[PDB]
């Protein structure tokens, strides 16, 4: 038997800042969801268009896994038909989606005294992002009708930091989120459930 | 593009930029107040300097957004606050001298002391010595000396600095297009741009004058009763129609008359309510008190305390080499961090103070969702009123009886209610005239209508005219008695207490009518009532986002302040005082004086 590498993305130290969320393709392996309880039994399990029970006897071609870190209040923006800075400028799901969302608390892991400024996010952009889009631009944003000539009036840096602390309220503590997308295509299936 | 979007993005960036540096400075002040050390002082000073430098650079930048172009009041209010130039308009030398004068006056106040003229080796301090003397002492000459020496020693040093302080404050006020510093202070009640809810700074004086007239009747009977009591307590010193000596008011300034309960208690033979013995017998602790308090707020439908509240808060005096400032205060550090600092100890007063602080914390948590610049009470006195209504509701015999503290054998009677109302009045009704007179004198002085050679004269004139108190020793322009007060020396306001006293009774009456209470008002209890809780929460969420007039109208159905609730509350005592004063004289002579005979 050959198991999937799930244990990697759930045990890594760095967790792919939201503004540069990483994507990994899982194929040709058996998905065992019982290992998730090793990392965190307490989970925020939730799925759309599918149930975890019927998911055990289905097959798929490729599975995409996305990961990033966000606050607790912004976890509600990760869903179809939602709005906000994160949903509009960092990561947007389509109106029609089939997958599951996982979230767990990681305060004592990522939080640190004096602030952890290693995580960044975007809040300014000219237009909204399309479903499953990524942008790593670093150019200054123009708010006025004048040309950009460096930081200054009406010229703001499009990136900012969170600065998590261990003494933060539960609403501001860091949360690690994982998104699983199931895909089907006219090719031989490679992922199925155990027997 | 438009200017509105530019201002919106600017404020969005400013909020996030300012939240962090606050968290740091807030944490630093807490760590300092929890453990006094040399390093914490320097750290707090550095954090405050950084915060001030940040506010400096953020200001002077929003000037590119004229207010005449904005139309959405939500952004207009946020912008109007940052445009304030403040003391930055003054020159460097003047600001430095003003700060030095403030620090010198604060040091003089916090370092004052007294020594016996006939025994310089014997010296005392205000907090440990003079308070205890004015509280427990009973001699006449001793109280006179304690009242005269402290003033003659301290006030005479702050007189010259206060004139320069007033001059600089008036200059700074006129620099910002204000008429004077009093007009600046009265700006917190200003409202414009909303038809049917506009309010001017001048109308406040008219409202205060109109409201103060209705309180004179009850105050006259209370003064008559207190004078009748004092004439028997201190014969050969109290005049039958003259004013009461200031040093006999139980305190150094005469703000509260609670200390006169032992001498004015009508029915001294009745059993007074004091559950301290029962609490000691049951061996309660601070956690028990705070949980019983939290249950009260839970019974009305309010949220529970956070987990970090119990882990980070300080609810007991360390009692070790570590020294902390024992003073009940509520701290809001942001980011969902709420803490309380209090040297709690087993006592009913501590129970009421814990209720008050939890009420403050509830309000602080209510408006946590509003923008940073709007996370504040719509009015100064709303916090204190919300905190005092809870203490009033909890102090009822029914509440203590439901929790098993008071035995059911206790029976209510007319005398108990009379004593309770008198105890409440001695505390509440006594401070209103003093506060009004002090604030009016302060405003008239800041206005410049009283030359320096009449300050102390008009002080005692207004005293004898309104409060009806005469000084035991005549003073000249060398003494400065108003400067012998904390709020006066530390540049604080006073009208907030008056506004809170007026608003708390209206809030209580509305919440009790919501719960369908019956009978006298002083027996109301809002426990186990969700309608009142929802009605209050509907307003606690507004915060600085709407005028206080609209909130008060949504709460009690009225816009302007009214005094009828207080009169309805104290009607029983007002009716009882007449039966006693029928054979007594009403009023006071403004000519008699202790040193005139």
């Amino acid at each position: 038997t050959n198991l999937c590498p799930f244990h990697e993305v759930f045990n890594a130290t760095r967790f792919a800042s939201v503004y540069a969320w990483n994507r990994t393709r899982i194929s040709n392996c058996v998905a065992d969801y019982s290992v998730l309880y090793n990392f965190a039994p307490f989970f925020a399990f939730k799925c759309y268009g599918v149930s975890p029970t019927k998911l055990n006897d289905l097959c798929f071609t490729n599975v995409y896994a996305d990961s990033f870190v966000i606050k607790g209040n912004e976890v509600s923006q990760i869903a179809p038909g939602q709005t906000g800075n994160i949903a509009d400028y960092n990561y947007k799901l389509p109106d029609d989606f089939t997958g599951c969302v996982i979230a767990w608390n990681s305060n004592k892991l990522d939080s640190k005294h004096s602030g952890n400024y290693d995580y960044w996010y975007r809040l300014f952009r000219k237009s909204k992002l399309k479903p499953f889009e990524r942008d790593i631009s670093t150019e200054i944003y123009q708010a006025g009708n004048k040309p950009c000539k460096g930081k200054g009036p009406n010229c703001y840096f499009p990136l900012q930091s969170y600065g998590f602390r261990p003494t933060y309220g539960v609403g501001h503590q860091p949360y690690r989120v994982v998104v699983l997308s199931f895909e089907l295509l006219h090719a031989p299936a490679t992922v199925c459930g155990p027997k | 593009s438009t200017i509105e979007e530019q201002a919106k993005t600017f404020l969005d960036k400013f909020n996030h930029e300012a939240e962090d540096l606050f968290y740091q400075s807030s944490l630093a002040s807490w760590n300092y107040n929890t453990n006094i050390t040399e390093e914490n002082v320097q750290n707090m000073n550095n954090a405050g300097d950084k915060w001030s430098a940040f506010l400096k650079e953020q200001s002077t930048l929003a000037q590119m957004y004229p207010l005449q172009e904005i139309q959405n009041l939500t952004v207009k209010l946020q912008l109007q606050a940052l445009q304030q130039n403040g003391s930055s308009v003054l020159s460097e030398d003047k600001s430095k001298r003003l700060n030095t004068i403030l620090n010198t006056m604060s040091t003089i106040y916090s370092t004052g002391k007294v020594c016996n003229p006939d025994n310089p080796q014997e010296c005392l301090l205000l907090e440990p010595g003079l308070n205890e003397i004015m509280a427990n002492s009973l001699d006449y000459n001793e109280r006179l000396w304690a009242w005269e020496s402290w003033r003659s020693e301290v006030g005479k040093q702050l007189r010259p600095l206060y004139e320069e302080y007033v001059v600089l404050k008036n200059e700074m006020a006129r620099a910002n297009h204000y008429e004077d510093y009093g007009d600046y202070w009265r700006g917190d009640y200003e409202v414009n741009g909303v038809d049917g809810y506009d309010y001017s700074r001048g109308q406040l004086i008219e409202d205060v004058e109109h409201t103060f007239e209705e309180i004179k009747p009850l105050y006259e009977h209370l003064h008559a009763y207190v004078r009748a009591k004092l004439m028997n307590a201190y014969p050969s010193y109290i005049s039958p129609i003259g004013c009461l000596p200031a040093h006999l008011l139980g305190d150094m300034w005469g703000r509260f008359w609670t200390n006169l309960y032992s001498l004015t208690v009508p029915f001294g033979q009745k059993p007074n309510i004091d559950v301290t013995d029962a609490m000691v017998d049951q061996a309660w602790d601070a956690q028990r008190i705070f949980k019983e308090a939290e249950k009260f707020f839970v019974s009305v439908g309010l949220p529970n305390m956070t987990q970090g509240f119990w882990e980070n808060s300080m609810l007991t005096d360390p009692g070790n080499v570590q020294k902390a400032v024992c003073h009940p205060t509520a701290w809001d550090l942001g980011k969902g961090d709420f803490r309380i600092l209090m040297c709690t100890k087993v006592t009913m007063d501590d129970f009421l103070t814990a209720h008050h602080e939890m009420g403050h914390i509830q309000y602080d948590m209510a408006y946590a969702a509003q923008p940073f610049l709007l996370r504040n009470g719509a009015n100064e006195g709303f916090h204190e009123a919300v905190g005092e209504i809870m203490s009033l509701s909890a102090a009822t015999p029914k509440h203590l009886k439901s929790i098993g503290l008071l035995s059911p054998d206790f029976q209510e009677d007319n005398e108990t209610e009379i004593n309770f109302l008198l105890k409440q009045a001695l505390t509440i009704v006594g401070t209103l005239p003093f506060t009004y007179m002090l604030e009016k004198w302060r405003w008239m002085v800041f206005k410049g209508e009283i030359p320096k050679d009449q300050w102390m004269k008009k002080w005692w004139e207004m005293k004898r005219e309104i409060v009806g108190v005469v000084e035991p020793v005549p003073h000249d322009e060398t003494y400065c008695d108003p400067a012998s007060l904390f709020h006066v020396s530390n540049d604080y306001s006073f009208i907030r207490y008056y506004t809170r006293t007026l608003y708390q009774f209206q809030f209580q009456e509305a919440l009790c009518q919501a719960a369908k209470h019956e009978g006298p008002l002083h027996k109301c209890d809002i426990s186990n009532s969700t309608e009142a809780g929802q009605k209050l929460f509907n307003m606690l969420r507004l915060g600085k986002s709407e005028p206080w007039t609209l909130a008060l109208e949504n709460v009690v159905g009225a816009k302007n302040m009214n005094v009828r609730p207080l009169l309805n509350y104290f009607e029983p005592l007002f009716t009882w005082l007449k039966d006693q004063n029928k054979n007594s004289f009403v009023g006071w002579s403004t000519d008699w004086s202790p040193y005139a005979d």
